C-alpha cells in the first residue's frame, strides 16, 4: 500500500512540472504582450505532451570527449533528489515522517548541487565547465544564509519537525513575525533554485546553454524536469515555512488547497520575477550575498535567539 | 503502571529463556544452567541478545530497528 | 490489417509531437535576422504555434538560414547543422541564402545555404514579411505531418 | 525501511527514464556530429587544463562558516536548558565570533576577488 | 608536565566530561553507570598501582558490560548447539519461540 | 567486537595507508586526511551511541570542527605550492634536500 | 557627541545595512539583561516535568513536602496559568 | 485573454492536489480511519507496541474500549 | 544475519574508502568520500544518531564541493586517471578490495583476532540497550549540552575557528 502512496505522490509532480512549463510560458507571454502556446490543443494544453514526446523520441548524444559514466549519472541523481525532496514535506501529513526534516531537505539540496557540477565536468567543455564553476561559486554564495535563515525561522517553532510548523501558526502567519528573514528565505531561494535573476550556471546569454550545453532529447527532459520540481518543491516549502494554513484534523482537504493555492501563488510570483529583472553577476551574487544578507541575517539570528528568553515565549518540544 | 507491566514482561521472557537453556544445554557435561558472567550478585538490565536471542528475526527486527524504521 | 493501422497512429502521434514542438536554433546572420526577430514580436507570436529559440544546437530541432552565407561562415554553419540531433530540418530564408540574392556574384558569398546543408522549405523575398516567415514555418508543420517513417519501416 | 524503498523507487524511475531515452530513438552518430562544441569552429584546447578560481579564499571561508553552522545548528534544543543565561551568552558569543571572522576578512579585502 | 590548574581554583573545565556518571543532563544514565560507579568508588584513593590488582573485579564487571563478550560467547553457544539440536531433530523448540505466544502488556 | 567496529577500523586503516602513499598530487592525500576524519568521527558516534554516554555526544562534533581547520589549512598551503610551480606535484617539494 | 551624529549620518546615507544589523545586533545584546521575563522562561523551562518525580521515605519530618499531588504543599504554577 | 492561463493553472493546482489528499486517505484505510499515529520519541512507540501487543490481532489500530475490563 | 543492513552499509562503506584512497584524480576521489559519507550517515542512523548523520552528511557535501572547485582549479591533468586507467591505480583498488574480502571471510567464518582481539559478530542487533524511558531525544540533549556544560569546549572552538580564518588570510596573503 505504501507503493501506490510514492506513485501517486511521484507520477502528480511529474504533470504538474510538465503543466507549469505551460503556466510559465503562457504568463510569460502574457507579461510581454503576447499569447503563449495556444494552438497545440486547447488553450496549448496538450503542449506538455508535445514536449515530452518529441524529446523522448529526439536521439541522444555521447560526446566524444565526455566521460560517459557521468554524464549519464548526473541526470539520474538530478531528478532522483527532486524526487525525494517532496517527501519530508507534510500536506497536511508527510508521506515520511521525519524527527528532523529540515536538515534533511538542506542535505538533499546540498546534494542536488553535485549532479550540476558533475554534468558539466564529465562534457569535456568549456562553456559546460565555466557553468559547473558558476554553480560552486552559487552554492559557496548562498549556503551559509540560508541555513542561519532557517535556523533563526525554525527557533521560533521549538524543533525540526515539519509538521509542528502547521501547530506554531495556528493563529498568525510567520510572514508577520521575521518579515525580514521572509524576504531573505525568498532571494536564498531564488538562488538555490539558480532562477532569474541568479541562472547564472545555465547562462543563456552568456554560456549559450551553461553545464547543460551538451546534453539533449531525453537526459535534458530529466534535466529540466528536475530544476521545475525543485522550483516547486522550494515553493512550497516557503508556504509551509511562513504561510501557515490552517489544519482541520477531520478535513485535510481544506489545509491541502490552501497549501496548492499558496505554492501556486508562490510559482507565479517566481515567473513574475523572471519575467522583470535582468541578469546578476555571480562575483555581484556572492557580494551581495555576504556583504548584505551575512550581517544582517547575523543580527536577526541573535535577534531571534535573545527574543523568546527575554519575551518568555520559548516553544515546547525540547 | 507501565514500569510494572515491563518488569513482568522481561521476567517472564527471562524464565522462558532459562527454561529452555536448561532443556537444550543439559546434554553438555560442564554446563552450568543460568550462570552470570558477572562477579556482582546485583541486577543487570538485559541487552536485547538475551530476551530475543532465542525468538524469530522479524521479532528481532521490531524490538531493534522497529522504532528507528517507524516514520 | 492490425500492425498497420497501429503503426499508421504512432506515425500520427509521433509527426503531431514532432511538428508541434518546433525549437529553431537561436541562429541570425543579417537583415533577414530582424524580421526573424519581429516574427517572435507580440503581433505574431511564434511561440503560441510551440516555436521557441533555444541557443544550443543540441536543444533545437530546426534551422533558420536567415542572412548572407559568406566562404568564412560555411565551415561554422556545417557545424552547428552537424551537431543538430536528427530528426533536423533547415530553412532557407531570404534571397541571401535562397540562392545569393544581392550578392549572389560576390567573391565571398555562398550561392545559396542549400550547397553546405539539404533545405526543406525556401521562403522567399528581400526580406520576407514575418508573415511569409510563418507561413513557412506553417508549411514545414504540414510537410512534417505528411511524413510516414514507421509506415514505410512496417513495410520493409 | 520505507525511505530506502523511496529512495530505490525513484533512482529506478531516473535509471529507467535514461533507458529508455536511450534505447528507444533511432541513434545515427558519426565523429563529426559527437566532436566537442563550441561556438562554430574547433576549440583551441582543452576544457581538462588548469581554470583559475578568483574566490579560492572565499571558499575556504565558506568551509569555515558551514562547520560554524554545524555548531549553531542544536540552539533549538539548547534553548530548553534549565540555565539560559549561560546558554545566552555562549550564543551571542560564538556570532559575535563569527562576526568578528566576518569583519576582519572584509577589512582585509578578502572578499575583493583576485584581479 | 600536568599543571593541574583546575584543582588549585576549582573551576571544573573539563572534567564534567571524563566519566559516565557524572551528571548527565536530565538525569539520563549511562548504560553502565552502577558498574562504573563501582569501580570508581573502589578504586578512589588508593593509587593506580594498587586498583590494578585490588580493583579487578569491578573493572572486570565494567568491561564486561562496556564490551558484553562473555555473554556473547554464551549466546553464539546456545544459538550453536539448538541448531545442532534441531539439524539432528530432538528439540522442537515451543510456541512462544516461533511467534505463536500471546503477548502481554 | 561486532562486524562494524572491525569495519569502521579498517576503514580507517585504508585511509590511513591512502595517506602514507604519495602518488603524484597534494589533493589526494588531502583528501586521505578528510577520510580518515570521517571514519574517526563514525567510530565516535557509534561507541557514544552504543554506551549511552549523553555529555559525550557534543564531542563529534566538535571533532569535525577541527577537521575544517585541518582541511582549511591544507588548502591554504596547496594553492601556495600551486602559485610556485603550477601544479600541486609533491616532486615539486624538493628544494630542502640540500 | 558631535562627530559621531556625523559618522551615524555618513553610515546611514551610505551603509544602512550595517547600521541596521549593528543596531539589531546591541538590541539582542543589551535587551535580555534589561528584562523581567527572562526570569519567567527561566522557571518555566524548570517548571516542564521531563522526568518522574521520584517519591521520598517518610520520616515525620517534611512539612512541607506533600502526601498527595492535591495537597496544599509544594510548588504551584499559578503564576504560569495567569501568565 | 489573460484568463486564457487559468485553464494550465487549474490542470497544475488538480495535480498539485492528488498528493495530499491521497496520502491522507491512505493514511485513513491502512489505519481504520482515525490518523495514523505519530511516533516521534520512544515512549509514543513503546504505547503503539503497547497497543498492538493489547489488541490480540497484532494491529495497534484496533482499540480497545472499556468493555476489556469486565 | 537479520537483512545484513548495517553490515551491507559498513561493507559500502570501506568498499568506497578503498576507492578513494586509491587516488583515482580528486573528481573521483571527492566522489568516493561522499558515496562514504552517505553510507556512514545511514550507518549512524541504523543506530538512532540522526542529527550526527545528517550534520556529517551536510558539513562533508559542502566540503566536498569547495574540493571540487579547488582541483578544477589546481588539481587537474589533460587526461584524469580513473580506477582502470592505470596499473598502479587498478592495483591498489584491487588490493583494497581483496583485503577487506579476506578481513570478512576471516571475520564470519572463525572468530579469531585479526589486529585488536577475536570477535563474535553475529549481527549488531545485539548490543542494543533495551532503553524504554523519555518524552524526548537523548542525543538531542547531549548535543544542546554544548552550551550549558560545554562553555569551555565552545570558547575554545571559536577561539580555533576565529584564528583559522586569520591563518587562511595569512598565509594565502602571499608576496
Ligand atoms: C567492484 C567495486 C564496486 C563497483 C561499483 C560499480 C560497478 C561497475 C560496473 C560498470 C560501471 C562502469 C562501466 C563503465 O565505465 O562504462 C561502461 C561502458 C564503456 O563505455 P566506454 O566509452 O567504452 O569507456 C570509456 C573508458 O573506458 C573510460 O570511461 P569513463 O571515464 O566514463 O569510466 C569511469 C568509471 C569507470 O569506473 C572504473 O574505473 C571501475 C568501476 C569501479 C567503481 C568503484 C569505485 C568506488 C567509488 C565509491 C564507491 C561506489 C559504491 C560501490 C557499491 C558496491 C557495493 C554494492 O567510473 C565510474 O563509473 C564512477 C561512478 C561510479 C559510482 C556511482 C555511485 C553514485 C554516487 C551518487 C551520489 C551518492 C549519494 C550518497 C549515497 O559505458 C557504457 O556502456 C554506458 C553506460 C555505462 C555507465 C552508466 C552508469 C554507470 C553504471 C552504474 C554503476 C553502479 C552504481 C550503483
Ligand atoms: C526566451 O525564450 C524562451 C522561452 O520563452 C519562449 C522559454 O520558455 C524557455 C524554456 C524552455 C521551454 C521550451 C520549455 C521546454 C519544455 C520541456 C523541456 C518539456 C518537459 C516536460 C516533460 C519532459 C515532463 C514529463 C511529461 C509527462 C507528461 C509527465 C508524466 C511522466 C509519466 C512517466 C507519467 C527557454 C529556454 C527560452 O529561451
Ligand atoms: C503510455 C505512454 C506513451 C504514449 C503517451 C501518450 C500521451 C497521451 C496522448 C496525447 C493526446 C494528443 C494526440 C491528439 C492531438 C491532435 C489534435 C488535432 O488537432 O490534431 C489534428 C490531427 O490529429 C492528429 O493527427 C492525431 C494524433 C494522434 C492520433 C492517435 C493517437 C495515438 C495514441 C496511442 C498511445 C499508445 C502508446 C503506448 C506506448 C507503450 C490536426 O491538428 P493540427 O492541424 O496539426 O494543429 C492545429 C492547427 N490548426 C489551428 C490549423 C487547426
Ligand atoms: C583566572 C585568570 C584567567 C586568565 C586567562 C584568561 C584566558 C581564558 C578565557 C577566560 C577564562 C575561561 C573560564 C570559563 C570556564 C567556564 C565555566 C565557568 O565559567 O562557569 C560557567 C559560567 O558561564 C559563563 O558564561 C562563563 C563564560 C563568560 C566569558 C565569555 C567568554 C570570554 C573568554 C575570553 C577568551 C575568548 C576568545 C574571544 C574573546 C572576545 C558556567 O557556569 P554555570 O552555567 O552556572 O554552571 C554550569 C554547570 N551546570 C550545568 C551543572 C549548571
Ligand atoms: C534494454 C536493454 C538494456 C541494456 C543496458 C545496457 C547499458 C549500456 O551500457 O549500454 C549502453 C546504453 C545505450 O547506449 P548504446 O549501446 O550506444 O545504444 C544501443 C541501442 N541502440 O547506455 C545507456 O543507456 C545507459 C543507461 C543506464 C542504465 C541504468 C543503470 C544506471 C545506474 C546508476 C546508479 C547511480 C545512481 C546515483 C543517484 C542516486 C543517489 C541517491
Ligand atoms: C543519501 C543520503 C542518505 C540520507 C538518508 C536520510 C533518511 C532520514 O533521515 O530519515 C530518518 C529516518 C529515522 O530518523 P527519525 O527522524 O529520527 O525517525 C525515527 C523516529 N520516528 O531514518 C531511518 O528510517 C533509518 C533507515 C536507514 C536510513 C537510510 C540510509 C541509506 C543511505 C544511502 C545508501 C544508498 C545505497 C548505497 C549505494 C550508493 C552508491 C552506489
Ligand atoms: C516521460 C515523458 C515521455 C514519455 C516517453 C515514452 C514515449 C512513447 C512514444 C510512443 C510512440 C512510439 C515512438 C516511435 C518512434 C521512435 C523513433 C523512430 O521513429 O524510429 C524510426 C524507425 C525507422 O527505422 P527504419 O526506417 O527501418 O531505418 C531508417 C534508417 N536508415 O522505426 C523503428 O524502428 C521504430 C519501431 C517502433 C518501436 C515500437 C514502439 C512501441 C512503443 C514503445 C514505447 C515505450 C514506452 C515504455
Ligand atoms: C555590538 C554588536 C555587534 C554584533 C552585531 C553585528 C552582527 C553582524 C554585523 C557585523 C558583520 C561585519 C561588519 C562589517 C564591517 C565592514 C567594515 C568595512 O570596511 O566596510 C566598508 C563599508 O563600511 C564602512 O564604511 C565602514 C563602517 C560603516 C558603518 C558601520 C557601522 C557603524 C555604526 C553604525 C551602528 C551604530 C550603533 C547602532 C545604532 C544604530 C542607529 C540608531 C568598506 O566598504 P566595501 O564594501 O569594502 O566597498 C565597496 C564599495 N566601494
Ligand atoms: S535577403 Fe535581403 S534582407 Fe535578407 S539578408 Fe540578404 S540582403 Fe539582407
Amino acid at each position: 500500500m505504501f507503493m501506490i502512496n510514492i506513485l501517486s505522490l511521484i507520477i502528480p509532480i511529474l504533470l504538474a512540472v510538465a503543466f507549469l512549463t505551460l503556466v510559465e510560458r503562457k504568463v510569460l507571454g502574457y507579461m510581454q504582450l503576447r499569447k503563449g502556446p495556444n494552438v497545440v490543443g486547447p488553450y496549448g494544453l496538450l503542449q506538455p505532451i508535445a514536449d515530452a514526446l518529441k524529446l523522448f523520441t529526439k536521439e541522444p548524444l555521447r560526446p566524444a570527449t565526455s566521460s560517459i559514466s557521468m554524464f549519464i549519472i548526473a541526470p539520474i541523481l538530478a531528478l532522483s533528489l527532486a524526487l525525494t525532496m517532496w517527501v519530508p514535506l507534510p500536506m497536511p501529513y508527510p508521506l515520511i515522517n521525519m524527527n528532523l526534516g529540515v536538515l534533511f531537505m538542506l542535505a538533499m539540496s546540498s546534494l542536488a548541487v553535485y549532479s550540476i557540477l558533475w554534468s558539466g565536468w564529465a562534457s569535456n567543455s568549456k562553456y559546460a565547465l565555466i557553468g559547473a564553476l558558476r554553480a560552486v561559486a552559487q552554492t559557496i554564495s548562498y549556503e551559509v544564509t540560508l541555513a542561519i535563515i532557517l535556523l533563526s525561522v525554525l527557533l521560533m517553532n521549538g524543533s525540526y519537525t515539519l509538521s509542528t510548523l502547521i501547530t506554531t501558526q495556528e493563529h498568525i502567519w510567520m510572514i508577520f513575525t521575521s518579515w525580514p528573514l521572509a524576504m531573505m528565505w525568498f532571494i536564498s531561494t531564488l538562488a538555490e533554485t539558480n532562477r532569474a535573476p541568479f541562472d547564472l550556471t545555465e547562462g543563456e546569454s552568456e554560456l549559450v546553454s551553461g553545464f547543460n550545453v551538451e546534453y539533449a532529447a531525453g537526459p535534458f527532459a530529466m534535466f529540466f524536469m528536475a530544476e521545475y520540481a525543485n522550483i516547486i518543491m522550494m515553493n512550497a516549502f516557503t508556504a509551509i515555512l511562513f504561510l501557515g494554513a490552517s489544519h482541520d484534523p477531520h478535513t485535510p482537504e481544506l489545509y491541502t488547497i490552501n497549501f496548492v493555492l499558496k505554492t501556486l501563488a508562490l510559482t507565479i510570483t517566481f515567473l513574475w520575477i523572471r519575467a522583470s529583472y535582468p541578469r546578476f553577476r555571480y562575483d555581484q551574487l556572492m557580494h551581495l550575498l555576504w556583504k548584505s544578507f551575512l550581517p544582517l541575517t547575523l543580527a536577526l539570528c541573535m535577534w531571534h535567539i535573545s527574543l523568546p528568553i527575554m519575551t518568555a515565549s520559548i516553544p515546547p518540544q525540547s | 503502571l507501565f514500569q510494572a507491566e515491563k518488569d513482568r514482561r522481561v521476567l517472564q521472557m527471562l524464565r522462558e529463556n532459562l527454561e529452555e537453556e536448561a532443556i537444550i544445554m543439559k546434554d553438555v557435561p560442564d554446563w552450568k544452567v543460568g550462570e552470570s558472567v558477572f562477579h556482582t550478585t546485583r541486577w543487570v538490565t538485559p541487552m536485547m541478545g538475551e530476551l530475543y536471542g532465542l525468538r524469530t528475526n522479524e521479532e528481532i527486527l521490531s524490538a531493534t530497528y522497529g522504532f528507528i524504521w517507524y516514520t | 490489417s492490425r500492425g498497420e493501422y497501429v503503426v499508421a497512429k504512432l506515425d500520427d502521434l509521433v509527426n503531431w509531437a514532432r511538428r508541434s514542438s518546433l525549437w529553431p536554433m537561436t541562429f541570425g546572420l543579417a537583415c533577414c535576422a530582424v524580421e526573424m526577430m519581429h516574427m517572435a514580436a507580440p503581433r505574431y507570436d511564434m511561440d503560441r504555434f510551440g516555436v521557441v529559440f533555444r541557443a544550443s544546437p543540441r536543444q533545437s530541432d530546426v534551422m533558420i538560414v536567415a542572412g548572407t552565407l559568406t566562404n568564412k561562415m560555411a565551415p561554422a554553419l556545417r557545424k552547428v547543422y552537424d551537431q543538430m540531433p536528427e530528426p533536423r530540418y533547415v530553412v532557407s530564408m531570404g534571397s541571401c541564402a535562397n540562392g545569393g540574392g544581392y550578392y549572389h556574384y560576390s567573391y565571398s558569398v555562398v550561392r545559396g545555404c542549400d550547397r553546405i546543408v539539404p533545405v526543406d522549405i525556401y521562403v522567399p523575398g528581400c526580406p520576407p514579411t514575418a508573415e511569409a516567415l510563418l507561413y513557412g514555418i506553417l508549411q514545414l508543420q504540414r510537410k512534417i505531418k505528411r511524413e510516414k517513417r514507421l509506415r514505410i519501416w512496417y513495410r520493409r | 525501511m520505507n525511505i530506502m524503498l523511496t529512495l530505490l523507487t525513484n533512482v529506478t524511475l531516473a535509471s529507467l527514464l535514461v533507458l529508455i531515452a536511450f534505447w528507444l530513438p533511432q541513434l545515427n552518430a558519426y565523429s563529426e556530429k559527437t566532436s566537442p562544441y563550441e561556438c562554430g569552429f574547433d576549440p583551441m584546447g582543452s576544457a581538462r587544463l588548469p581554470f583559475s578560481m578568483k574566490f579560492f579564499l572565499v571558499a575556504i571561508t565558506f568551509l569555515l562558516f558551514d562547520l560554524e553552522i554545524a555548531l549553531l545548528l542544536p540552539l533549538p534544543w539548547a534553548s530548553q536548558t534549565n540555565n539560559l543565561k549561560t546558554m545566552l551568552t555562549m550564543a551571542l558569543f560564538l556570532l559575535i565570533l563569527l562576526a568578528a571572522s566576518l569583519a576582519y576578512e572584509w577589512t582585509q579585502k578578502g572578499l575583493e576577488w583576485a584581479e | 608536565p600536568f599543571f593541574d590548574v583546575q584543582k588549585r581554583l576549582g573551576l571544573d573545565l573539563d572534567r564534567w566530561m571524563t566519566i559516565q556518571s557524572a551528571e548527565q543532563p536530565h538525569k539520563i544514565p549511562g548504560r553502565c553507570h552502577a558498574f562504573e560507579k563501582e569501580w570508581i568508588e573502589c578504586a578512589h584513593g588508593i593509587g593506580g598501582i594498587r586498583a590494578e590488582k585490588e580493583c579487578k573485579i569491578e573493572f572486570d564487571d565494567f568491561v564486561e558490560c562496556l564490551l558484553r563478550q562473555k555473554t556473547m560467547k554464551r549466546l553464539s553457544a546456545i544459538k550453536r548447539q539448538r541448531d545442532k539440536l534441531i539439524k539432528e531433530g530432538k528439540y522442537t523448540p515451543p510456541p512462544h519461540h516461533l511467534g505463536k505466544e500471546d503477548p502481554r502488556p | 567486537m561486532p562486524l562494524v567496529y572491525m569495519n569502521i577500523i579498517m576503514a580507517f586503516a585504508i585511509a590511513l595507508a591512502g595517506l602514507l602513499m604519495y602518488r603524484s598530487h597534494l589533493m589526494s592525500s588531502l583528501l586521505c586526511l578528510e577520510g580518515m576524519m570521517l571514519s574517526l568521527f563514525i567510530m565516535s558516534t557509534l561507541i557514544i551511541l552504543n554506551t549511552h554516554f549523553t555529555l559525550a555526544n557534543m564531542m563529534p562534533i566538535i571533532l569535525l570542527v577541527f577537521a575544517a581547520c585541518e582541511a582549511a589549512l591544507g588548502l591554504s598551503l596547496l594553492v601556495m605550492v600551486s602559485n610556485t610551480y603550477g601544479t600541486d606535484y609533491v616532486q615539486n617539494l624538493n628544494l630542502l634536500q640540500c | 557627541a558631535g562627530r559621531i551624529a556625523s559618522f551615524l549620518k555618513n553610515a546611514w546615507a551610505k551603509e544602512p545595512v550595517l547600521v541596521a544589523s549593528f543596531a539589531i545586533g546591541g538590541l539582542a545584546i543589551i535587551l535580555p539583561s534589561l528584562s523581567p521575563y527572562t526570569n519567567y522562561a527561566i522557571r518555566i523551562n524548570r517548571a516542564t516535568p521531563y522526568n518522574y518525580p521520584v517519591p521520598l521515605r517518610d520520616d515525620g519530618n517534611m512539612p512541607d513536602v506533600p502526601s498527595h499531588p492535591q495537597d496544599p504543599q509544594g510548588p504551584s504554577l499559578e503564576w504560569l496559568k495567569n501568565l | 485573454m489573460w484568463f486564457e492561463i487559468l485553464p494550465g493553472i487549474a490542470v497544475m493546482a488538480a495535480c498539485l492536489f492528488i498528493p495530499g489528499m491521497a496520502t491522507a486517505h491512505i493514511h485513513k484505510f491502512t489505519n481504520g480511519g482515525k490518523e495514523k499515529r505519530v511516533a516521534h520519541f520512544s515512549y509514543q512507540w513503546n504505547l503503539m507496541e503497547r497497543d498492538r501487543r493489547i489488541s490480540g490481532v497484532n494491529r495497534y489500530h484496533v482499540t480497545k474500549g472499556l468493555e476489556n475490563i469486565d | 544475519m537479520t537483512m545484513y543492513i548495517a553490515f551491507i552499509l559498513s561493507t559500502i562503506f570501506v568498499i568506497g574508502f578503498v576507492g578513494f584512497s586509491s587516488k583515482p584524480s580528486p573528481i573521483y576521489g571527492g566522489l568516493g568520500l561522499i558515496v562514504s559519507g552517505g553510507v556512514g550517515c545511514g550507518i549512524v542512523l541504523n543506530f538512532g544518531g540522526s542529527f550526527l548523520g545528517l550534520m556529517v552528511f551536510l558539513i562533508y557535501l559542502g566540503g566536498m564541493l569547495v574540493v571540487f572547485g579547488y582541483t578544477t582549479a589546481m588539481a587537474t591533468e589533460m587526461y584524469p586517471e580513473v580506477w582502470v586507467s592505470n596499473k598502479t591505480v587498478f592495483g591498489a583498488f584491487v588490493s583494497g578490495l581483496m583485503m577487506e574480502f579476506c578481513m570478512v571471510y576471516y571475520a564470519l567464518k572463525e572468530e579469531e583476532v585479526e589486529i585488536i582481539f577475536k570477535f563474535n559478530g553475529l549481527g549488531d542487533w545485539v548490543i542494543y540497550d533495551t532503553g524504554d524511558s523519555g518524552f524526548f531525544s537523548e542525543e538531542a540533549m547531549g548535543i544542546a549540552a554544548l552550551y550549558s556544560y560545554g562553555t569551555w569546549l565552545v570558547i575554545v572552538t571559536g577561539w580555533s575557528l576565529l584564528i583559522g580564518v586569520v591563518v587562511i588570510m595569512e598565509i594565502t596573503r602571499g608576496n
